């Protein structure tokens, strides 16, 4: 019963490790939603500069 | 890194706009503030009548 | 230009160096009574059990 309970312990660590790599590409997804509607603004600005 | 390379051409755009006012405003300037440079009239307002 | 040219400077890594300090749990905004949205984070369930 002792191992059981340290083995339950260990698959309750693992869990909380998925959610950290899920929460690195959501931050990652969203960074690029970013990044894109930054470089529409820059190739507007861009224009402005030409003009 | 990209969103950094990002940041860089957006302060070079505005640092080039910038730089564009300041240089088309250096056309409307009277001769008389400025220094000894050959400031030849390309304004009729700037013109001695 | 010049001023509102200076305020805009490194605006993508000021943004960027905020958004890496949030919490995305504490965005995520859930209606109970159908007009109180509230974060998720909020809820007792969530207080109490959330990792």
């Amino acid at each position: 019963q002792e191992q059981i309970q340290t083995a339950e312990r260990e698959i309750v660590g693992q869990d909380l490790n998925c959610e950290r790599a899920q929460d690195l590409c959501r931050r990652s997804l969203l960074l690029r939603a970013f990044n894109k509607k930054r470089e529409e603004e820059c190739e507007a600005l861009c224009q402005s500069n030409k003009k | 890194h990209l969103l950094r390379v990002t940041n860089k051409k957006l302060n070079h755009e505005l640092q080039s706009i910038v730089n564009g006012v300041q240089t088309l405003m250096s056309f409307f300037s009277t001769p008389e503030t400025a220094c000894e440079l050959s400031s030849q009239p390309i304004f009729l307002s700037q013109l001695l009548l | 230009i010049i001023q509102e040219s200076q305020r805009l400077q490194d605006s993508i890594q000021k943004e960027v160096k905020h958004f890496s300090a949030i919490c995305l749990p504490a965005l995520l905004k859930v209606s109970t009574d159908g007009f109180n949205l509230l974060p998720s984070r909020e809820l007792s369930i969530n207080r109490m059990s959330n990792t």
